[PDB]
């Protein structure tokens, strides 16, 4: 659903987010354009089962910034609640200090965007958009709410794109078939 | 596709998907291409003209083939050249589909 | 755009089909209900690129069989040149033969269904969709179209779908809380 | 949450979500069960009433913690139990919540 459309500009937003730092920030991902975006969507803030998903693509981050990309996640909980969720222990079932940023989506027009919202419950399908670093969506994921999603699966997906984006950097070949470059008997 | 085969050199051919090779394979392939070259038939070569007439040369398929003729340090590989359009070519590059001139 | 929504009924088709035996069946989505059902779409039959992919599933379905799934792939091309494909040798570019079914959409009716369809080209999207044992759609996986899909991740995600799912076969507990159940 | 810590028999459990377990922490909440058992907190336990009142009880959280007490060999372990419903539920298991009776 949505308008998450595979080769087309990647549906922009602007929300507030928490970022690494702690900071409020309102951003657009359209800021991160020059940079492959990871953007996954998760449920709900403080449920009670721990975000091992989450922790696992802000611990891995490194991964992600060594092929230039940026791991947004969001949710429709507010930002005031993503930073409670930052601030808990992790024995708590909290989040702990994050790599990436959250973004907030409280009026559910993102997930509606990128077609995600679980309509009967409120909240987002677990989504995961790869888009390129010209705002292009290269890929939809979605799994239904019990089932995560896979680092290395990701990175596998981001370095594959890239590998063939970066082979299209080419030029005019200075090489013309014709009756002389037939191949000698 | 045109007729007769066309020894494309080696630096011309953009090959923009990854492949796994298998050395022995390509070994296997040297020694054919030394002893009976033509028992190893012509890759297929996609031509396609950029938007200001430009020549691009596509190799989507023989790998082997492609890194065995690069190890016997060889200029061309004989091909069979396919004439096709930027339609074609989304095909396989979708959005990494350049803007060919 | 389309039908396929997370939760709900997968969208059933009737569709001609080239089976592993080479034979010819119109099959629907609906005759696999009590399996998973994996339903994939690539482009087009005989591009100049190796159908790996294809390969891949086709290679390892006894994984799949192994946790009671039946893999599907499907595209816009006839099941004549499906069949054509199939007794094409790979070292031609050919997929050999086929442990899987391969689905004919020449209407791009079920590729418009399942929201993979580049409507401007009239070929599907790398669309992967797995669909569990009551019909129900559980996970969506759509590439643009030079990236391929892993097998392993696949089957990584059926099994956690039939891990959760496995843990619904349940009855009450027969346990009731009270003042008598307070810890000492 | 409903008040008090509730002794909850391991057997009633639904853990439907995989976790993975480190049998070093497991073992190291074994020895401190049996040396300081309230240096252990309650873990957290959805209490859910089917349609017809059937009583259910999900753990989310507590792997380790649940995993000691097995190990153990106790009947029952110390819970929170939070009120919940069917929708509540569904948030965790989407398609594979169970029609509960
Ligand atoms: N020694 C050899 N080893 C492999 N193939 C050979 C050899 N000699 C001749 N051939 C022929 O060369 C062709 C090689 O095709 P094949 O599909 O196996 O590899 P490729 O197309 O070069 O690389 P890939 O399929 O991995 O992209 C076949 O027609 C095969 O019959
Ligand atoms: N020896 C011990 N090892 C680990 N935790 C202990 C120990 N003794 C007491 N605890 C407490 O028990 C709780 C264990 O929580 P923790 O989040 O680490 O694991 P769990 O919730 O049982 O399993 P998981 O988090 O994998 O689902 C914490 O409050 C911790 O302080
Ligand atoms: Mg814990
Ligand atoms: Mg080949």
């Amino acid at each position: 659903s949505g308008n998450a459309k595979i080769g087309h500009p990647a549906p922009n937003f602007k929300a507030t987010a928490v970022m690494p730092d702690g900071q409020f920030k309102d951003i657009s991902l359209s800021d991160y354009k020059g940079k492959y975006v990871v953007f996954f969507f998760y449920p709900l803030d403080f449920t009670f089962v721990d975000p091992t998903e989450i922790i696992a693509f802000s611990d891995r981050a490194e991964e992600f910034k060594k092929l230039n990309s940026q791991v947004i996640g969001a949710s429709v909980d507010s930002h005031f609640e993503h930073l409670e969720w930052v601030n808990t222990p992790k024995k708590q079932g909290g989040l702990g200090p994050m790599n990436i940023p959250l973004v907030s989506d409280p009026k559910r027009t993102i997930a509606q965007d990128y077609g995600v919202l679980k309509a009967d419950e409120g909240i987002s399908f677990r989504g995961l958009f790869i888009i390129d670093d010209k705002g292009i969506l290269r890929q939809i994921t979605v799994n239904d709410l019990p089932v995560g999603r896979s680092v290395d699966e990701t990175l596998r997906l981001v370095q594959a794109f890239q590998f063939t984006d970066k082979h299209g950097e080419v030029s005019p070949a200075g090489w013309k078939p014709g009756s002389d470059t037939i191949c000698p008997d | 596709r045109i007729a007769a085969v066309h020894c494309v050199p080696l630096s011309v051919l953009i090959r923009p998907l990854p492949s796994v090779l298998d050395p022995a394979k390509v070994q296997s392939l040297v020694d054919t291409i030394r002893e009976d070259p033509d028992s190893v038939p012509p890759i297929d070569v996609l031509w396609i003209k950029g938007a200001q007439g430009g020549d691009y040369f596509y190799s989507f398929g023989g790998a082997h083939r492609y890194a065995a003729y690069q190890q016997l340090q060889r200029e061309t590989i004989p091909a069979k050249l396919v004439q096709s359009t930027l339609s074609d070519l989304r095909v396989y590059l979708g959005a990494s589909t350049p803007d060919l001139q």
